[PDB]
């Protein structure tokens, strides 16, 4: 290809006209800065730093007084620095010779070196005496003559460092040797060995050559490496071709005498081992994180790259380009004869070149997704042991918490009954199923998340936030909006006044009212209020309870439940806020169930929520709950209790006491709300003086109160996910959980190529460049065990994690909290339910050839039961190749699979799953040929002892345009719109179990159940998070897994 | 007292990391000539900002000296023995051949400017009459305005004999001090294949 | 380096097919002119051009001024408009909050944050989302994503593309800004092309931009560029992908192994932005969900295509312009 | 019904790792505080209480002097605390040796306590002299070491 | 210690003792001279102690 | 220490038998002596690393 430049130089063309000189320092008078000198400042630090052409010019000792460098920072005004750097500037004069010749050029850099010392030295007082001995024509020529007129060999110049204020000792000094001639170079380069420390580069600047000549051994590693950053770029732009302004060729530094170290860092440089980065390269520290990369590079080195590296370490005298590299020299050596070049060369050809490192020292901790099965083979490894963490860099808790907006916390699914008809003989049947259920309490399973998950500490984050977003800032709200209910409950204690509608408060003096105080209740409280004036009329925009009426909360321990819902409403007129409880203080008024005689209690609304009885016996327990619910359907008109155990016998018996009492009927309707604990299992009552008559009052199937009749027994409850910190090679058998720990990060890519027979995902992150540990975090993931423990090939893919050490896993300082339980989206959760209830169905039936996914992911495969049974899976979009090649028995035939009855694959031991059906294409559009889809899928069946599941989506109406939560899973009109795709669309219920029972003989529909929610739960660890968990058990319901198993 | 406190209390010596900056021990030792011949330095002459005090760490950049380097070379073209790998010196004055007022005296000026600011602050808590406090910071005067007049034969003359003395035989080691902060001497033990070095 | 408006800054130009057929004579032809171009890399003259003049230092000194014109002054902005989206991009490291809608701040105490970080990409991806943005909605007016949509950007080496794309949002509701690359740092989740089988990756505007292969062979370059359409076709609505080397035999290619797979046929059009870098004959596939069928699928002379169908060898390449002084 | 737990500890798993042990203490210099150290001040009162690792931490006399606890009150600028307890908590340096293997944790309760006297006591003393006595792999082992290597039957 | 802590906690009583005994001759105003032949006193006690 | 904290770890006296071997005893004992003549050898002496 050999790449394009241009000899541009840089330090030659940067010296002023002699005539002119006089301007570019002193008359720099008339102007004043700002832009040219740049100054930042990161807060003890700092760093003004002139530019161009008063970079490379040394402060003179005694004239590096006067108050600019003595103003060190201590504090810095804008202002001073821009008037006293003036101040400074302005006063530097350097001796010349105004000129007529127009092809003149100044010699700055050595001029005004004398400057410096005080015309004390030689080289300064001949620059005294006669002046016009720096107006050159033609550069070396410029020194040249001050070496004829000395009889000296060699000038040198001391160079001082970047910043101004940075008054410390110089790291290195450069020298100037008289040398004209070619046969000149040979010489000073020869007679230099035999001599402390120094080093060339490559080319010339003025064509004259200068050595570096370094302090002490350790600061030369700094600046050898400063450089050979700087070159490893410019040969990242010749390497895809581009015009390059910059010019050397090669600006990696070359070790004449040397030390030791130095030549290990030589030879790692001149063969070019990184790959591209641009990630802000840290050029503090540079040195050692280089020299890092170095040592691992040699532990990698196939025979051919070893011998190479262990030359260059051994001879480290001769620059390595390579052959178009080489070229570039060729090119201008001879478009100008006589011009000086480093003469000892040695030239590449193939390199060779492997690997590339991916290096970069920024921030931020690196998550992996290893894959399973790459190009190589391992067969029996060790263990490698990590273990012990410390409390300060990882910390881990057992949450989760989570994070929405003000407008997702408060909301409610609401849900309507269905039978008409309560039946004399399953009236007894249904009492004796709530009174055998009721003494052999919930799963205790069930019960170590209960008490765990809490919307306390849950939603503890969201209003903290808040509450300090007000102690500073703040602007608008307006009195009404779920906000202004938001501040004037979560933060605050004091009250937040209004002026002029929008302003909300808006200054206090400094005084800072103190956080508020709520109690794992007042937000199911608040929540629930909101419910009820929304459920009052549905149309939006209120929240202020119209003037002068009183609504009354009833429970065990109320307030600040109600010192928050009053100070709500504060500014509109008269409003009474109540309360009653077994526990209260001022203002509520003390008082025990089932209240006397006496007690009138009048209202508008009631929200009822007490629970206090260890009761005993299942009797006086239904004897309480049912006459609260009578002492409040006559105590208020739009009213709403709280009933616990929604089991469709004391559910059912409550809708019938008030039926048969009043005017003949009343209109109900039980409701779920966010903040309520994901899973309690307990719903509320909401009761309405009706209309006309109600059509169907009773609950027929009752699947809300269905949740609550699913947990049946303990057998072996406990799972208390725990931690690891141990690796076997492909050996199966590891209780759900995650491990945390550390490794050396020349085993950290071992480690990596092995977590993958576990999981999928995995943090890791070095602490600082020297520490040389790399804690890793990887959580275990069932639905990936099912694919790895297959057959026996552990293969993986070792060789390129191995590319990262030693930086590559990425750096971060501070604390890192990491939770026991995740988060995931409620439609995530709902197929692992799926699974949970079907991995049931197949590993108990007899015989069976294969099991055959039609349409999804490669995803789905967990419930492959067992591991080793064959597993199909049909769909026309899915990779292939390696998997199915590295026998972990699977093939995907990309035919989209055609369902249209015509021809169709069976015949014997055949399971088919359809969790698809929605279409080939994203659309689901096609709901009435749905229908006949499902019509000439089960039709055509008489290969014996084949058993297919089906999936649905129904219901809609009641669902939806009553909801009012529209959190994640909302729909449109009748679609139903879930996390991705396009709307979907219902297919009447009826229907289904109207024909088939015809054409068909088999169709059993089962739900999904707490069983599952639990284990499924238990397995990957991963809690829910309010929202999801009211939305939850509505949209689980309606989507009947129909199992069409017959002959 | 306040700030000493500040001082002493990252460590009383330390020592160079391999390739990079300084490596202050958190102890507090008394110092000995033991150590000097081997390892660590005096703490109190390393030269990085203390954020504290900048008050002790301003009274030490204060004792830098005012040299050059003038590697003999007419004592090599004659050919004599030198230990090092090259020779090298390190002679205490400049010229000011030319200089209007000498300079290497104007620096001792600053000294006794900033060093006498010191002497006052004494005087404000034992606080002496104005006669007692007048007739120290009179005897600076003196003591400075002698200076003046060695400066002249310290400089032009004193200055000779010494590039001289590091071309001499029998002269054989580098003596470099400038820069205090990082300057250890050189080990050349005469070892045996048996017995002790 | 050059000057424009913020408002010139954001913009592209749509393509569209115009054959119907894809006839076997010339699809065998097709396949061994981009076979035989691959091999010998294009004009080595015309590369000088690509490596030289950026996107990345010539939009350089618009955002440069537009930070200052923060660090003091300045007043509205508008949540939305261009302008908001190019300050919370641009310039600033911290974030821009929003009072009253039009105060756009306004006031920080004395502790002024540090620029932001461009790099050569960043002002690519952005001006691509805007344009999927509008490419849904001609009808101006919006850029905040609708609540609870997620988009999801591919790409070698991501953020701050999505830094910045996410804290544009950061006001409304809740939306996830992932993203996917083989030299990635968190939040962005590494993971190397063509992928483990595991990966469910889900969203409703996929922007793919991936190049890192060597590769070697033509064989092998085909079957990583195809597969990364099918792999982004299947996981969203309407997502583009990024196709290189739009030879008329590569991505008429792609059409066909889409069309003939899912329902019967996609609506496809190429399109080309500002921010990608002068001339980097790179284009981009956008695909979606159709409305019925579609009359002209494929690319008979194919003029876009063509401008990377011109380089042929290289002769006597250099030039390097450069002075005299006589 | 057998309630269940989790038998996870805490005062031995919050000691630094030795070889890092460096950061935790005296390079906390780069950054600066703010979330940590947590302050309330009902209105005379107040409550300055820094936290983990810097909880259950004596201060030395002497260098319990310095303007941070010297600052009473009297008045407080939540500018001052900030940048004056950065002041003090920079200054505070425990010996120790870095380590090569990744199954070490620092003992932090003992080893920062004879900072505290200011290693006149034996058991900080024999810190001094090997200060490689903190660096245990399995709790308990710790203090055994401390105990054999003195004849003492009990430190307070 | 390098230098003995039991006296350097004396200096500490005599730094803030005699900064009582400025306050009595601001009251009482005696003339240098006196006020500071006491202050001096003070430095040769402590200095014992040591 | 931290050699002497884990040597009397192992015990500060062995006995020879069991027809070859030792028997390090892990407790930390005096001499004294009067123990010379029996079935203790001081165990600082056995050279078992």
């Amino acid at each position: 290809w050999h790449y394009t430049s241009i000899n541009n130089d840089t330090r030659v063309a940067l010296d002023p006209k002699p005539n002119q000189i006089r301007t570019i320092t002193k008359p720099n008078t008339v102007p004043q800065l700002g832009t040219d000198y740049l100054y930042t400042f990161n807060s003890r630090s700092h760093t003004l730093r002139l530019l161009g052409p008063f970079q490379y010019f040394n402060f003179s000792e005694t004239d590096r007084g006067h108050p600019l460098f003595r103003l060190p920072l201590k504090y810095i005004p804008a202002d001073e620095l821009i008037d006293n750097l003036h101040s400074w500037m302005r006063s530097v004069h350097l001796l010349h010779v105004r000129s007529e010749d127009n092809t003149l050029r100044y010699n700055w850099m050595l001029g005004v070196y004398a400057r410096s010392t005080n015309y004390t030295t030689p080289v300064g007082q001949l620059v005294v005496n006669a002046p016009a001995i720096l107006n050159y024509s033609n550069p070396q020529d410029a020194f040249n003559s001050v070496f004829v007129a000395l009889g000296i060999d060699y000038i040198d110049i001391p160079i001082t460092n970047s910043n101004i204020f940075d008054d410390s000792s110089t790291p290195y000094n450069v020298r100037i040797w008289h040398a004209p001639t070619m046969t000149e170079v040979n010489h000073i380069l020869a007679l230099m060995r035999k001599s402390t420390l120094v080093s060339t580069h490559s080319s010339w600047h003025w064509n004259v050559l200068h050595t570096f000549h370094y302090r002490s051994e350790s600061d030369m590693i700094d600046h050898f490496a400063a450089k050979i950053l700087e070159d490893w770029r410019q040969k990242e732009k010749l390497d895809k071709g581009a015009l390059v302004e910059a010019d050397r060729v090669i600006q990696r530094l070359i070790p004449l005498s040397s030390s030791t170290y130095v030549q290990r860092l030589a030879a790692i440089g001149a063969l070019y081992p990184n790959e591209f980065t641009e990630n802000v390269l840290d050029l503090s520290r540079l040195s050692t994180a280089l020299l890092q990369l170095s040592d691992t590079y040699y532990q990698h080195a196939n025979d051919q790259l070893r011998r190479l590296y262990r030359r260059m370490y051994n001879d480290s005298r001769t620059l390595y380009m390579t052959q178009r590299h080489q070229e570039l020299l060729l090119a201008q050596i001879t478009a100008d004869p006589n011009i000086l070049l480093y003469p000892y060369t040695y030239i590449f050809t193939t390199i060779p070149t492997s690997m590339n490192y991916i290096s970069n020292t920024g921030q931020g901790r690196i998550k992996h997704s290893l894959t399973v099965t790459g190009a190589t083979e391992h067969d029996t490894v060790a263990d490698i042991v990590l273990g012990q963490t410390g409390e300060d860099v990882i910390t881990i808790s057992m949450v989760e918490p989570m994070s929405i907006a003000v407008e997702d916390m408060y909301g409610y699914v609401l849900d309507t009954p269905t039978r008409d008809i309560w039946p004399a003989d399953e009236q007894i049947e249904q009492k004796g199923d709530a009174v055998a259920l009721y003494d052999t309490k919930t799963s205790r399973a069930l019960g170590m998340f209960n008490n765990t998950v809490r919307i306390d500490d849950l939603l503890s984050p969201l209003l903290s936030l808040v509450y300090r977003t007000y102690i500073k800032g703040d602007t608008m709200t307006m009195t009404q909006g779920s906000l202004d209910h938001l501040t004037l409950c979560a933060a605050v204690d004091s009250d937040i006044t209004f002026v002029g509608n929008r302003m909300i408060a808006p200054l206090p003096e400094g005084y800072i009212p103190k956080p508020m105080h709520r109690n794992n209740s007042t937000m199911k409280m608040l929540s629930l209020y909101v419910a009820l004036k929304k459920l009052e009329n549905f149309a939006t925009n209120s929240y202020l309870m119209a003037p002068d009426t009183s609504i009354i909360l009833l429970g065990a321990e109320r307030e600040p439940a109600v010192n928050i819902l009053r100070r709500f409403n504060r500014n509109v007129s008269n409003v009474r806020i109540i309360g009653m409880g077994d526990r209260a203080v001022e203002p509520n008024i003390r008082v025990r169930v089932p209240f006397p005689i006496d007690k009138n209690i009048s209202a508008d609304f009631i929200i009822c929520d007490i629970n206090s009885y260890e009761d005993q016996s299942f009797e006086s327990m239904f004897s309480e709950t049912i006459s609260v619910v009578t002492t409040c359907a006559s105590a208020a008109t739009r009213a709403l209790v709280k009933i616990n155990h929604p089991s469709e016998y004391m559910i059912n018996s409550v809708i019938e006491r008030l039926s048969q009492l009043g005017g003949v009927f009343y209109h109900t309707a039980l409701l779920k709300t966010a903040s309520q604990n994901p899973y309690s299992y307990e719903t509320y009552i909401y009761i309405t003086p009706i209309a006309a008559a109600v059509r169907f009052p009773f609950y027929s199937n009752s699947a809300m109160i269905n949740r609550y009749m699913t947990a049946v027994a303990d057998d072996e409850m406990p799972i208390i996910p725990s931690i690891h910190t141990v690796i076997k090679g492909h050996s199966n058998t590891y209780s759900p959980g995650l491990f945390c720990g550390c490794v050396d990060v020349q085993s950290a890519p071992l480690a990596l190529s092995q977590l993958k027979s576990y999981c999928s995902e995995a943090t890791t992150w070095r602490v600082d460049s020297d520490d040389n540990l790399v804690n890793i975090i990887a959580r275990i993931d069932p639905a990936r065990i099912a694919l790895e423990f297959r057959t026996r090939s552990n293969t993986s893919a070792y060789h390129e994690y191995q590319r990262y050490v030693p930086n590559g896993l990425g750096f971060k300082v501070r604390k890192t909290r990491e939770f026991r339980y995740m988060h995931r989206e409620v439609t995530f959760i709902h197929k692992l339910m799926m699974y949970a209830l079907i991995r049931e169905q197949i590993s108990l039936t007899e015989n069976m050839t294969q099991v055959v996914s039609i349409g999804g992911r490669n995803l789905a495969d967990i419930s492959v039961v067992p591991l080793n049974m064959k597993y199909v899976v049909i769909d026309p979009a899915t990779r292939i190749e390696t998997l199915t090649q590295e026998k972990k028995n699977i093939e995907v035939q990309s035919r989209p699979f055609q369902f249209d009855a015509a021809n169709m694959d069976l015949e014997n031991n055949s399971i088919y799953l359809f969790i698809a059906v929605i279409m080939n294409e994203p659309n689901g559009a096609a709901t009435p040929a749905r229908m006949q889809m499902d019509k000439i899928r089960n039709v055509a069946t008489a290969m014996l002892t084949r058993t297919n599941c089906v999936a649905y989506i129904s219901f809609y109406e009641a669902g939806i345009i009553t909801r009012l939560d529209q959190s994640t899973a909302h729909k449109t009109i009748g679609r139903l719109k879930v996390a991705n795709y396009v709307p979907v669309d219902t297919l009447v219920e009826a229907d289904v179990t109207l024909m088939l029972r015809d054409i068909g003989i088999t169709h059993e529909i089962i739900r999904p159940s707490t069983p599952e929610l639990i284990d499924a739960c238990s397995n990957y660890g991963i809690r829910l998070g309010s929202t999801g968990g009211a939305v939850l058990d509505v949209f689980n319901h309606y989507s009947p897994v129909i199992k069409l198993v017959r002959s | 007292p306040v700030e000493y406190g500040i001082f002493i209390q990252r460590g009383a010596t330390y020592t160079i990391n391999a390739a990079g900056e300084f490596e202050f021990s958190g102890r507090n030792e008394k110092w000995d000539q033991s150590l000097y011949l081997s390892e660590h330095f005096p703490a109190l002459f390393s030269d990085v900002p203390l954020a504290g005090a900048n008050t002790i760490i301003a009274i030490m950049r204060l004792f830098t000296p005012q040299g050059f380097l003038r590697t003999d070379d007419l004592a090599i073209a004659a050919n004599f023995p030198r230990a090092s790998r090259n020779p090298q010196t390190y002679i205490p004055y400049t010229n000011q051949r030319g200089t209007v007022t000498n300079e290497f005296a104007s620096r001792f000026r600053t000294i006794v400017a900033t060093l006498a600011n010191v002497v006052n602050e004494r005087a404000v808590q034992d606080d002496m009459q104005k006669a007692t406090r007048s007739c120290t910071k009179q005897w600076l005067r003196h003591l400075e305005t002698q200076f003046d007049n060695i400066a002249v034969a310290h400089t032009d003359h004193l200055s000779v004999v010494y590039a001289t003395m590091s071309n001499f035989m029998l002269n054989f080691t580098n003596n470099f001090s400038g820069n205090h902060a990082t300057f250890k001497p050189d080990q050349y033990v005469i070892t045996s294949p048996e017995g002790s070095y």
